[PDB]
């Protein structure tokens, strides 16, 4: 499905951010990476690199570097009346016994 | 934030995009090599334009940080190759002299084809029919008429580009801060920061010259037995105190004396161990070698390799369409892709190929944790040792009778083993003397022992104290014969082989002295031997991060220079050398008057 001949340079990856993140955070920041002491002054060429890289994905990848569909599911536990059930089910009635 | 803390994070950013553009380049140099097509070419022309383009740029980026307050040290060793000047610290005039008198020596050599033999309409071609007639032939007129027009004319059209090349190359490694570019080459070897083991450039000099001293006597001997099997066929031509021409040394440099073995047996009537027949005759097509290879290869302890690997490398002939090179080559794409280039024959001699082919494809998968400027060996000559003790694990009679391609009634005695031995010793030991001198000769060339008025003198009395042999025809300064080597006109390191044999022996008898075999070393076997595995994977995977001074005890327990286990490998062949070479005098010297 995904990875295409050409270059999948459409899924871009993060490599630098000036601190560590918090679990279920989302950062969409492309801004510029200050690596030198010196400011940048806008989009500069030394020492301020971008942050977002891509991916670049192929077909022809071995298993480490292709291209993984991965979905996360998380339950919470909050004390609220709760929404999601599972799906408890019956068997068939009877008549007339004890 | 100091010059490393930012350093690191800049090579990172590098690591990506030079991994990108490699992965890119080497999928067209895949295509290229598999598919001969103009399309391929204008992408051989795109790819390392811009991968040419981007190294420049980023080693320019990389100019500005600076290698001394840096304290890591692989962020040390990248960063100094990323600030290697190259071609770039000359002029412009002169960088493009220097890259066309490069091209136009490689198209000198590649086209070089000799006319002079009767009308010119017979022009006999290099590659196929040079090599070939003088392979297999008996004729001292027709060798040395064939020696003299391709030294000739090779030497004729290359001395003065040869000039300019050779102070070109001095004048720009003076201007890299080096001495030599000799010196630069034994730059590559370059190990400093590391506090008991260290080393150094001009090591290099010394590093070959008092092993050798300590390799020149068996090699005497074997020098010695040939000659003593060439004035059988070679009668009035020969004698044992002046040995031989150089002209009959196998092939055209005296590289290869494999040439030479059946005119050197060491008895005729029981031929060589030979399998193409039991190969044949069960069918084993061309995967089929494959899948033997990574069984053996798993029952080292080596990882499986991906499918990936199996559904891409072409394992085939290319056919009459879709026109391909038939090299062994082990391509390492990048991104977990490694692929296999080879056109598959029936043979013994394609069995070893194979097995050396995807030893280095099991030495590339180990290090591709590293990061991309440590995705190589930490010398040179790190791959070809692992190739080939890979092929030698395959070439011993014991894995043939493993792997079902022998009779179980066949039997090993001594006379198999010596003649494996010397087989062996035409393919070891035939490289090395020629290694050894071309590469002091290329360093006291280049570094300026040698002056520009005699190159030529000085290379036929050289040659006489370690190759031993006689100039065929008595030869002036004009030529231009030793830049006629493909190593030489195409500006390629030589010492890589030396480096090759010296260290693979090392780690032959120190994996089969760790696999509990009894035995002599010539039958040493990884057979069902995972102990071994993993010790030869803690050094396949470490790479370009530990140095290679380091890296070589932590398999073998040594840190310098070693000729012990090449001794130990061939003692059996030296004892009976000794024995039989008994009637026939020993030594070469310059007492043949021509």
């Amino acid at each position: 499905l995904d990875s295409k001949p050409s270059g999948n340079y459409n899924y871009l990856y993060r490599l630098f951010r000036k601190s560590k993140l918090k679990p279920f955070e989302r950062d969409i920041s492309t801004e510029i990476y200050q690596a030198g002491n010196k400011p940048c002054n806008g989009v500069a060429g030394p020492n301020c690199y971008s942050p977002l890289q891509s991916y670049g994905f192929r077909p022809t990848y071995g298993v480490g570097h292709q291209p993984y569909r991965v979905v996360v599911l998380s339950f919470e536990l909050l004390h609220a009346p709760a929404t999601v059930c599972g799906p408890k089910k019956s068997t068939n009635l009877v008549k007339n016994k004890c | 934030s100091t010059i490393e803390e930012q350093a690191k994070t800049f090579l990172d950013k590098f690591n990506h995009e030079a991994e990108d553009l490699f992965y890119q380049s080497s999928l067209a140099s895949w295509n290229y090599n598999t598919n001969i097509t103009e399309e391929n070419v204008q992408n051989m022309n795109n790819a390392g334009d811009k991968w040419s383009a981007f190294l420049k740029e980023q080693s320019t980026l990389a100019q500005m940080y600076p290698l001394q307050e840096i304290q890591n040290l692989t962020v040390k060793l990248q960063l100094q190759a990323l600030q290697q000047n190259g071609s770039s610290v000359l002029s412009e005039d002169k960088s493009k002299r220097l890259n066309t008198i490069l091209n136009t020596m490689s198209t000198i050599y590649s086209t070089g084809k000799v006319c002079n033999p009767d009308n010119p309409q017979e022009c006999l071609l290099l590659e196929p029919g040079l090599n070939e007639i003088m392979a297999n032939s008996l004729d001292y007129n027709e060798r040395l008429w064939a020696w003299e027009s391709w030294r000739s004319e090779v030497g004729k059209q290359l001395r003065p580009l040869y000039e300019e090349y050779v102070v070109l190359k001095n004048e720009m490694a003076r201007a890299n801060h080096y001495e030599d570019y000799g010196d630069y080459w034994r730059g590559d070897y370059e190990v400093n920061g590391v506090d008991g083991y260290d080393y150094s450039r001009g090591q290099l000099i010394e590093d070959v010259e008092h092993t050798f001293e300590e390799i020149k006597p068996l090699y005497e001997h074997l020098h010695a037995y040939v000659r003593a099997k060439l004035m059988n066929a070679y009668p009035s031509y020969i004698s044992p105190i002046g040995c031989l021409p150089a002209h009959l040394l196998g092939d055209m440099w005296g590289r290869f004396w494999t040439n030479l073995y059946s005119l050197t047996v060491p008895f005729g009537q029981k031929p060589n161990i030979d399998v193409t027949d039991a190969m044949v005759d069960q069918a084993w097509d061309a995967q089929r070698i494959f899948k033997e290879a990574e069984k053996f290869f798993v029952s080292v302890g080596l990882p499986n390799m991906t499918q990936g690997f199996w559904e891409n490398s072409m394992l085939t002939d290319p056919g009459n369409v879709q026109k391909a090179v038939c090299h062994p080559t082990a391509w390492d794409l990048g991104k977990g892709d490694f692929r296999i280039l080879m056109c598959t024959k029936v043979t013994m001699d394609d069995f070893l190929t194979a097995h050396h082919e995807m030893g280095h494809i099991q030495y590339d998968m180990a290090y591709a944790a590293q990061p991309f400027l440590l995705r190589n060996g930490a010398n040179e000559g790190f791959h070809e040792a692992v190739g080939e003790i890979m092929s030698l694990s395959a070439a011993t009679p014991k894995h043939l009778k493993s792997i079902g391609l022998l009779s179980p009634d066949f039997q090993e005695d001594n006379e198999t083993e010596i003649n494996f031995l010397l087989k062996q010793a035409l393919t070891i030991v035939g490289t090395l003397p020629f290694t050894y001198m071309l590469e002091k000769w290329r360093w006291m060339v280049f570094k300026g022992e040698i002056p520009k008025d005699q190159w030529m003198k000085k290379w036929w009395e050289m040659k006489r104290e370690i190759v031993g042999v006689v100039e065929p025809v008595p030869h002036d300064e004009t030529y231009c014969d030793p830049a006629s080597l493909f190593h030489v006109s195409n500006d390629y390191s030589f010492i890589r082989y030396y480096t090759r044999t010296l260290y693979q022996f090392q780690f032959q008898e120190a994996l089969c002295q760790a696999a509990k075999h009894e035995g002599p070393l010539h039958k040493c076997d990884i057979s069902n031997s995972t102990e071994a595995g993993q010790k030869l994977f803690n050094m396949l995977r470490l790479g370009k991060s530990e140095p290679w001074t380091l890296a070589l005890e932590n398999v073998v327990g040594a840190k310098n220079m070693n000729v012990r286990p090449l001794l130990n490998y061939f003692e059996p062949l030296f004892t009976w050398l000794k024995d039989q070479n008994k009637n026939s005098f020993v030594g070469w010297s310059t007492d043949w008057s021509p």
